[PDB]
């Protein structure tokens, strides 16, 4: 047919990569560090969280 | 000919291998590490003389 | 020097009726050549002289084995034997080597490696 | 009893199992195995970025020598990491 | 000045091209030895150009090319070295290998496996040439064991013949005993000097070098065929001829002494070193002398004479003459690659005997090569005015005033007299007698591949030292004193063998039917050492002491 | 090994180890009848110890002084370049699998291949029929009748009949 | 390139002339021909890229870090501040490897540039380098705690033995 | 005349093999070869000192290489 | 691992879901695609450290070791098809699924974030290996060898649980290797011997000493279809690496009793390679090579202080690729002659010319020819244990001597002739026979260019 | 412990006989005998240690 | 490289009959069977090929004695050994 047996199964990568992101968005404890690691004034250490 | 057989073998890599050499002594902080001139008297590119 | 090797001796007539030991090996060779020639074989012959050579060397030593002797208890002079001796050496070094390393110095200033 | 086949090579060539689409089994092992992974993936870590942060340290050890070498700061101190913060209990 | 090494790396890069084009990039209409023979033919003339640049002003160049991994403190990348052994030895050794393939173009004329032999000989040269150019002891260890595995693939050239690849097993065996000393001194250099780049080792000369250099001496005896490891050579000759013409004339047996030559700024001190080396060099002289007599192969006779030349050259490190040592090999490399190839025309001429028996006289339509035989075998007499007179005479008269063993000069100079009866022996059996051999005389000599081969090297033989020693920087103060009854007998050392060999050979021909008396102790033409030890050491370990503590 | 040919296998080597000891050609040849003269002492007598003392003392002066690395006849059991022709070695009948366009070459040799196999594929109705009859039970060496009484095919067919040629 | 104070060398001081004879010298045949054969395919092509590479530019910056805490902080059961004191510390040991690499290449600089004398001259390297490597394995190399690299759990305690044993227990210093 | 017929065992499969290594290695190797050639000519990195990056620095792409 | 386990479990409902004989091509197709994704997020930087996501990964930061674990399921399916294709498809679907089920637990192993997550995954194997040993072998001595593979591995690993649970309620909790900043030292006592000894001895039973190696030429000798779990069982042996995770910390100061593990495994090294030169079973010849220069790491871990961890890591994946291929050289050339007796396979090197290079470039990695991944590994071990005591160059040097005469004895037995027999042995080493024999040396000599990827922390 | 020291594969003209050509049942003890041979000329008289003497 | 035919082996065997002074050029060409005038026991069985021991002489094993009685049977299997005529 459209072969869900085939390449639809490596499409579980992004399905797994969706669950890969959900942890670090609740692992958001510290913007307070001292080794660059700053989150001093800027919109650089805030982003990609 | 002796024309296209000989020129293809040697003449092309010497163009290549020189290009990774002159562009290389000014990049790496040690080039070839040449010794001194081993002179007896004194002249060359200086001025100093000797007896 | 390993060995003599006894390339000439005597006969005639010590037990002259000893012949037809070749009749054993001619029987085997008549068995083998009739086995070896055939128009459709496509594969080896078994030849169990090899089969009795591996299986009597790989297995069938421990079902054979009984410790009735002391020449099989000789292995304490060979198994645990030298392993005693290597311990005796290595603790004389790293102790005599150790005291010289602490009390006094032996290595120079340019010993970063190590 | 016993039944075992032979040289899966009936004059035809044969790669893995049989005639057809088992023919495609070569171009799924040759093309995927090497020639994409052993070439482009071998290219991937050829020029991969600064590994173990040493490329940072190359220039940063290159800079920091001649600043100390200029005026007053010696080289390779091992200075107990700012002493008199250690109370040093005698006994 | 920037073209000093820019043209030298042309030499180290061009030889890779007949392996790159061996991977089928639209190859030539086939004739594949012609592609490689002309590949070397332009590589020689490029290499000679910076050799002239050195003898003007010097300006030696090491380089810094390309980084390997770098760990805690020591960085190793790779480099090269261009001091007195790169700008001198490389065109010399490469000129022989230019000359040697034309023989194998006719010696291996019928083999359908032709292309591997002109490929494996090419890889053998690269890993031989990477050794002498290296300033890195790690880079030495690459070329030390690259040349070792090239022996196994060349002694065992022919399959089957269960003595052939057993000798190849013995070939790689004695190199690994010859390995264990080299890796010992590799370890000692990190633990003290933090590196093994050869520059920094020569900055401060280490105080107590008693530990590393005895390891360097044992690795020196691995490939350079000393006593205790001597039986590797006489059974390594079992392969084809241009193998052993290259394997034991110019390569693989002068590399074992070459490592000690590079370490002259360490070996001059430490008196435990020098007396052990020079006494080792003396033993190899007469043990290879008294083994070569009454021996019945052409190639074996050359196999001992290449071993006895080492017995001088090992002593040349003991008496502190580093450059006189190296100057011998530059002369010596033109000797036997001629001489194997000279006699290689003879073995094919009878289609096989390679025996000193059943030969006859010299001129049985053999005009050219017998003339080439009486030059090099006259060079091997001890050099009246020939090639290595500036290498041979100047060393035996460098042992004139010395603090030696006093049994060393009673072992070196006596060995020179034994070198004379080497000469007339192949004369008196192959070049003198009445023609005796089985019939159908199928001789032929007129292939210009061989005639182009010999005529280049024989001319290069004669005028070698009179150009090299005439144009060289002197590094030491010569002796130049030799008083009465002590001075010139070293020539008369060589003269007496001409009388002594003939009056015994004519006593073997000219005598009184001295019927071959069975009664004779002949454990001198056998060595009696391979007979007992290679029946004992493979039986002691592999049978008793393996069935003991296995199953 | 009969007593008749016991001296003979020693007689071939008695002169053979001698010629490796000479230097001339006539030196061997002047010693020819001279070596034969000691061998011609006991000509015709008994076969017992009366004449075994020719052999029982031939251990000395033959084994004593026996061939100090003699001539070896290089194509032999020993000696150099004896079994050397082995890079080719003639791998006969390696022509089973080709996947042709490699069977294009030699169209006549492959034509002649299928012709000779009829003697190989069909000889077992005839050769193996008498083979149970001519061999009684377990007797000595298994050569057939030397014409096999009509046509020897072969018995050694074809591995000894079409064996590997040397080059 | 670099700065020459980090990688020193003396001038060039290269003699010249000295012919003195009408004997045939091949040096006039060599350098006056072959330099032009390489000058065309190298200098013209390198300049051709040099404008083509000056068509556009790309940027990469210096990466300088922040050093607020240093050594003896903090209290024992803490994790966070004793993580920063190891992130401080490991950068102070990868760097101090490479400063030994720089001074060692300085030793490579003199010896191939003089070569002949090489011992009584240059006056500096064997004095400088062995006052740096002798200042290396003391207090900066956990010998033999180098396996776990023991950041601040042992890097202070060689230097505790350099204070609790040294300088007071010498009897009487 | 001096003539025979040699016997060589099998070469067709070894010539049917050794193509598929050399075929497919160029199928993505040579298209990757321009990517190390053409990207060298038009794209590099520069230089040093420093810049001060404004107030907030750049993100990843701190490296000095075309594809890195 | 964010999701490497999550695609490789999705391989499992693909095999049974498929059609007929397409089940070989469907599995090997997608299994190669992970090798991009395995490389993809990993190999990042790099200076203290990469804690990865959560309590499930520390990313195998300083010891990569895991890319090699993912080659193999698209390396064994092309190897196993030689004599497997006579059984039912219902069991052919099984033998692919448990093989994937062995790769699942190895992926959460080597990373594992903990020490108690390690053990339950350290023991989560040995059930799918034992199914490949007992079913799918050859004639008997499978079943006792199925029991010798247990009862060494399981008798030792149970005193881990007594000690690892003992640490979890003594000093905080072991759950992180990065809560191992507070570590009290372990002095000389009569209870702290056993804490060291029970925590160590369960690793010795997999990477063997000279004693207790008695199970290693049992499972490898009598072995599945074409080395099919024997390739897995060589990774699993070097997948007992976790002594590198434990003993670097967590009783750091007990070298006092290292000596009965040194001398037993340093003299055993010089003997257990010497005891193999008279082997007559070809697959048991390789099986003792795997004893010897694996046991060189045991004197390389207990001796601490790197320039050894430079080499002890490079030796784990030195013969990860070498000893795999040697089993593949012997899983081939058994399909044609049905014996593993090394006597019988003579008359070779004329009949199969193209695989002569595959013998040598295998056996040239034990001679090890210094620019490979091998003599960059040994020569860091040699220069390490030199600095322990100088005398150790002798035994380790004779180790280098005998294995030179040992590796060639397997080569040179094929350089003979006249073959005497063998109307069979026709198959001229087909396209599969060279493909699965390749992809071994093609990464093995490739990584010698920049082998900074293969290094510890260090 | 049957008679030993070496099937040297000499002339051996019955057939395969020795070591190459594989006779039917003659394996006695091996793996030391595909590389070990027969008796020499003289006897032991260890002059080799006397040579270095 | 040199080939050979079968007309040369017929002459050399026949010539060394004439080279021996014990045998006249009056015996038969291919089959005098050696016993016609062969004598005695030793030295008429191995000496008869001792001249070809030097000339051809490829070590001539123990089987070669009693086959050599028929003087054509010598000529038979020399062509078998040295890879000879067609
Ligand atoms: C008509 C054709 C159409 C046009 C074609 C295009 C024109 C030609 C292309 C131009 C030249 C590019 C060719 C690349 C090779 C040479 C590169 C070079 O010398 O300069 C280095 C140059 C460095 O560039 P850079 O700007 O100076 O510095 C950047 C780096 O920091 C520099 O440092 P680094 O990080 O790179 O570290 C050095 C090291 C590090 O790299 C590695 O070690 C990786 C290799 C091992 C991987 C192991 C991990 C596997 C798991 O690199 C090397 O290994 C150099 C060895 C040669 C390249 C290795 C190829 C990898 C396979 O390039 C590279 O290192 C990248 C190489 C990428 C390879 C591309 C694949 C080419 C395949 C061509 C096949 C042709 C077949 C023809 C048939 C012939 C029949 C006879
Ligand atoms: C042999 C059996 C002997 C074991 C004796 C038990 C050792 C012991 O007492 O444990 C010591 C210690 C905890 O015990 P404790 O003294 O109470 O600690 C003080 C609490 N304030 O510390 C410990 O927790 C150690 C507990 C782990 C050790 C238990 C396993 C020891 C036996 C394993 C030997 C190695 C494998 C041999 C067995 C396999 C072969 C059969």
């Amino acid at each position: 047919r459209d072969h869900w047996v085939h390449v639809l199964v490596p499409m579980g990568f992004v399905f797994g990569y969706y669950l890969d992101r959900k942890n670090d968005e609740k692992l958001t404890a510290f913007r307070n560090k001292s080794l660059l690691y700053k989150r001093e004034l800027k919109p650089n250490e805030e982003v990609t969280w | 000919r002796h024309s296209i057989f000989a020129f293809t073998h040697v003449l092309i890599p010497v163009w290549i291998i020189h290009y990774y050499l002159k562009y290389h002594v000014t990049t790496k902080p040690y080039t070839i590490v040449e010794k001194k001139p081993r002179i007896f008297p004194g002249d060359t590119i200086l001025e100093t003389g000797e007896v | 020097t390993t060995l003599d090797p006894a390339e000439y001796d005597i006969s005639s007539e010590t037990r002259k009726a000893q012949a037809e030991r070749l009749a054993i090996r001619s029987r085997l060779k008549r068995e083998y050549q009739l086995q070896y020639y055939d128009p459709s074989r496509r594969g080896v012959i078994e030849d169990p002289a090899l089969v009795r050579w591996t299986y009597a060397r790989s297995a069938n030593i421990y079902p054979n084995f009984r410790p009735n002797t002391k020449t099989s208890l000789l292995g304490a002079l060979f198994g645990i034997g030298p392993l005693v001796f290597w311990y005796y050496v290595f603790k004389t070094d790293r102790d005599r080597k150790e005291k010289l390393i602490q009390e006094g110095k032996l290595d120079r200033t340019f010993n970063i490696s190590y | 009893e016993d039944e075992n086949l032979y040289e899966k090579n009936p004059d035809s060539h044969g790669y893995d199992k049989d005639p057809a689409v088992d023919i495609w089994n070569m171009r799924v092992v040759f093309f995927f195995g090497f020639s994409i992974v052993l070439v482009l993936g071998s290219t991937f870590v050829a020029y991969l970025p600064d590994y173990r942060m040493q490329e940072w340290a190359r220039r940063e050890a290159e800079r920091l020598v001649k600043y100390r070498e200029a005026h007053g700061l010696p080289i390779m101190e091992s200075n107990c990491f700012d002493p008199s913060k250690i109370q040093l209990p005698e006994d | 000045m920037n073209m000093f090494s820019s043209l030298s790396l042309v030499t180290l890069l061009l030889l890779t091209m007949p392996i790159m084009m061996m991977s089928f990039n639209t190859y030539k209409p086939s004739n594949y030895p012609l592609y490689v023979k002309t590949a070397i033919s332009y590589a020689f003339i490029t290499s000679m150009i910076p050799t002239m640049m050195f003898i003007h002003s010097g300006q030696e160049l090491i380089i810094s090319n390309w980084h390997w991994l770098t760990i805690q403190t020591l960085k190793l990348s790779l480099s090269f070295k261009m001091d007195y052994f790169s700008m001198m030895f490389i065109p010399v050794a490469l000129f022989v290998t230019w000359s040697i393939m034309e023989f194998s173009m006719w010696y291996m004329y019928s083999d359908p496996n032709i292309n591997k032999f002109f490929k494996y000989l090419l890889l053998f040269l690269i890993t031989m040439l990477i050794l002498v150019t290296a300033n890195n002891l790690f880079q030495l260890f690459i070329g030390w064991e690259g040349v070792g595995i090239m022996s196994f693939l060349l002694i065992g050239w022919w399959y089957g013949r269960a003595d052939a690849n057993t000798a190849a097993l013995q070939a790689i065996l004695y190199n690994r005993i010859g390995d264990i000393g080299f890796i010992l001194a590799m370890a000692w250099f990190l633990t003290n000097l933090n590196t093994w780049d050869l520059q920094q080792i020569f900055m401060l000369n280490p105080s107590d070098s008693n530990m590393p250099l005895i390891g360097l001496a044992l690795a020196a005896t691995g490939k350079s065929a000393q006593f205790g490891l001597h039986p590797w050579l006489p059974s390594a000759m079992e392969g084809p001829t241009p193998v052993s013409a290259l394997l034991h004339s110019s390569t693989m047996v002068v590399a074992g002494i070459f490592l000690l030559i590079r370490f002259y700024p360490l070996t001059e001190n430490n008196k435990y070193i020098q007396s052990i080396t020079l006494c080792l060099g003396a033993i190899t002289t007469l043990f290879t002398a008294m083994c070569a007599l009454t021996q019945n192969d052409i190639k074996k006779i050359i196999a001992f004479s290449t071993s006895s030349q080492l017995g001088l050259m090992m002593v040349t490190i003991g008496i502190n003459q580093p450059y006189l040592a190296f100057l011998h090999i530059c002369t010596h490399a033109f000797f036997k690659a001629m001489l194997f190839m000279c006699s290689g025309s003879i073995i094919h001429s009878l289609n096989d005997e390679q025996d000193i028996r059943k030969m006859g006289g010299l001129f049985k339509a053999m005009p050219f090569t017998t003339t080439a035989l009486i030059v090099g075998s006259l060079a091997l007499t001890g050099m009246p005015f020939l090639t290595g007179f500036y290498s041979k005479d100047l060393i035996i008269e460098a042992a004139n005033t010395s603090y030696t063993n006093a049994w060393a000069l009673l072992m070196t100079l006596i060995a020179t007299s034994f070198t004379a009866i080497y000469s007339t022996r192949i004369i008196f059996f192959a070049l003198l007698g009445q023609p005796r051999f089985p019939t159908l005389v199928n001789i032929n000599e007129n292939n210009p591949l061989l005639i182009n081969s010999i005529k280049r090297l024989l001319i290069g033989s004669l005028f070698a030292g009179y150009i090299i020693s005439n144009n060289i920087p002197p590094t030491t103060i010569p002796q130049m004193t030799m008083p009465y009854y002590l001075k010139t007998t070293a020539l008369i050392v060589t003269i007496l063998g001409f009388i002594l060999a003939l009056e015994i050979s004519n006593m073997t021909k000219n005598l009184k039917y001295h019927y071959p008396s069975n009664a004779f102790k002949f454990s001198t033409l056998l060595g009696y050492f391979p007979t007992i030890m290679h029946r004992l050491a493979p039986y002691m370990n592999l049978s008793m002491s393996q069935k003991s503590a296995s199953s | 090994l009969t007593h008749q040919q016991k001296v003979l296998r020693l007689y071939k080597r008695a002169l053979r180890h001698l010629e490796s000891w000479c230097i001339h050609r006539d030196k061997y040849r002047y010693f020819a009848c001279l070596l034969r003269a000691r061998f011609d002492e006991h000509k015709n007598e008994k076969d017992m110890v009366k004449a075994t003392q020719l052999l029982r003392e031939a251990e000395e002066e033959f084994w004593h002084g026996q061939h100090p690395q003699p001539y070896i006849f290089p194509e032999s059991p020993g000696g150099t370049s004896y079994e050397r022709y082995e890079c080719y070695k003639v791998p006969e009948w390696c022509l089973d699998d080709w996947h042709p366009s490699e069977k294009a070459m030699y169209p006549d040799y492959f034509a002649k291949r299928e012709q000779w196999k009829k003697l190989r594929r069909e000889s077992w109705e005839r050769e193996v029929k008498q083979l149970q009859e001519e061999t009684p039970v377990g007797g000595p060496r298994t050569e057939a009748l030397p014409p096999a009484r009509k046509q020897g095919d072969l018995p050694p067919l074809w591995w000894h009949i079409v064996t590997r040629p040397r080059e | 390139s670099w700065d020459k104070d980090v990688y020193p060398e003396p001038p060039r001081r290269t003699p010249a002339p000295s012919p003195q004879t009408s004997l045939p010298n091949p040096i006039t045949y060599l350098t006056k021909a072959f330099d032009l054969l390489v000058d065309r395919p190298v200098t013209l092509v390198r300049e051709f890229i040099e404008r083509q590479h000056a068509k556009n530019k790309y940027y990469y910056y210096h990466r300088e870090f922040r050093r607020v805490p240093d050594i003896t902080e903090c209290q024992e059961k803490d994790v966070l501040c004793m993580f920063e004191a190891e992130m401080q510390w490991r950068r102070d040991y990868k760097v101090d490897q490479e400063i030994v690499n720089i001074i060692q290449e300085r030793l490579k600089a003199c010896q191939q540039r003089e070569g002949e004398s090489h011992r009584q001259n240059c006056a500096k390297e064997l004095e400088q380098f062995t006052q740096v490597v002798k200042a290396y394995q003391d207090r900066y190399h956990d010998l033999g705690a180098h396996y776990s690299a023991r950041k601040c759990l042992a890097k202070q305690k060689q230097r505790m033995l350099a204070e609790r044993k040294a300088a007071k227990e010498a009897a009487a210093a | 005349g001096k003539r025979l017929f040699i016997i060589k065992p099998s070469g067709f499969y070894d010539k049917r093999f050794l193509k598929l290594l050399r075929f497919y290695i160029l199928l993505t190797g040579i298209p990757v070869a321009i990517g190390i050639t053409l990207i060298n000519v038009f794209i590099g990195e520069a230089e040093l000192a420093e810049i001060p990056e404004g107030y907030v620095p750049e993100h990843w792409e701190y490296f000095k290489h075309p594809i890195s | 691992m964010l999701k490497y386990i999550i695609p490789t479990i999705m391989l499992m409902p693909l095999t049974w879901l498929s059609k007929n004989n397409m089940i070989w091509v469907n599995s090997t197709a997608h299994s190669l695609l992970i090798s991009f994704t395995s490389l993809l997020l990993m190999n990042q930087f790099g200076d203290n450290s990469l804690n990865f996501s959560l309590l499930f990964f520390s990313d195998s930061l300083s010891t990569p070791l895991l890319i090699l674990t993912m080659w193999l399921l698209p390396l064994m399916l092309m190897a196993s098809q030689h004599h497997l294709s006579k059984e039912n498809l219902t069991r052919k679907k099984l033998f692919i699924t448990m093989l994937i089920s062995l790769q699942l637990f190895l992926i959460m192993t080597f990373t594992a974030m903990e020490l108690i997550l390690f053990y339950i995954l350290f023991e989560a194997t040995l059930v799918p290996t034992l199914i490949i040993i007992t079913r799918w072998g050859n004639q008997t001595e499978r079943l006792n060898a199925g029991l010798y593979f247990l009862f060494y591995t399981l008798a030792g690993s149970l005193p881990l649980l007594v000690a690892l649970i003992y640490i979890q309620n003594t000093v905080g909790s072991l759950n992180f290797l990065m809560l191992q900043y507070w570590v009290q030292p372990v002095h000389n006592s009569w209870s702290n011997v056993f804490m060291w000894l029970a925590c160590m001895m369960a690793f010795m039973v997999k990477m063997p000493l000279y004693g207790l190696h008695l199970w290693l030429p049992k499972a490898h000798v009598e072995a599945p279809i074409a080395g099919s779990m024997v390739l897995a069982a060589v990774l699993l042996k070097l997948g007992g690496y976790g002594m590198l995770r434990i003993t670097l910390i967590l009783n750091p100061m007990t070298d006092f009793m290292a000596y009965p593990f040194i001398m037993l495994s340093l003299w055993g090294m010089i003997m257990t390679s010497s005891i193999c030169l008279r082997q007559t079973d070809l697959k048991s010849l390789i099986a003792y090579s795997s004893v010897s220069h694996m046991a060189l790491v045991i004197v390389a871990i207990l001796i601490q202080t790197p320039w050894s961890y430079m080499g002890a890591t490079a030796l784990m994946i030195a013969h990860g690729l070498t000893s795999s291929m040697l089993f593949c050289l012997a899983n081939s050339n058994y399909e044609r002659i049905h014996s593993r007796t090394m006597i019988l396979a003579r008359g070779l090197q004329t009949l199969l010319p193209l695989m002569a290079t595959w013998w040598l470039l295998a056996s040239l990695t034990n001679l090890a020819l210094p620019p490979t991944i091998n003599l960059i590994g040994e020569l860091f071990v040699v220069m390490s244990t030199f600095s322990w005591s100088n005398i150790t160059i002798i035994l380790m040097g004779v180790n280098m001597v005998i294995t030179a005469l040992y590796s060639l004895y397997m080569l040179i037995m094929t350089q003979r002739g006249k073959y005497t027999y063998h109307i069979n042995n026709i198959s001229p080493s087909f396209t599969r026979e060279n493909a699965l024999m390749s992809l071994h040396i093609l990464p093995l000599l490739l990584l010698t260019l920049n082998p900074k990827i293969i290094l510890g922390p260090l | 412990s049957q008679q030993e020291r070496d099937p040297w594969y000499d002339w051996d003209h019955p057939d395969l006989r020795l070591n190459w050509g594989e006779p039917m049942h003659w394996d006695l003890d091996m793996y030391i005998r595909n590389r070990v041979d027969t008796s020499p000329t003289p006897v032991n008289w260890n002059l080799m240690c006397k040579h270095l003497f | 490289a040199p080939p050979l035919t079968l007309e040369g082996i017929k002459d050399r065997v026949l010539y060394v009959l004439k080279l021996y002074d014990k045998i006249d050029p009056e015996k038969l060409s291919v089959n005098s069977h050696f016993m016609k005038d062969l004598g005695l026991d030793s030295l008429d069985q191995v000496e008869i090929i001792m001249a070809m021991e030097d000339e051809f002489g490829f070590e001539i094993p123990d089987i070669d004695a009693e086959k050599l009685m028929c003087p054509q049977e010598i000529v038979d299997y020399i062509a078998d050994k040295k890879d000879v005529y067609e």
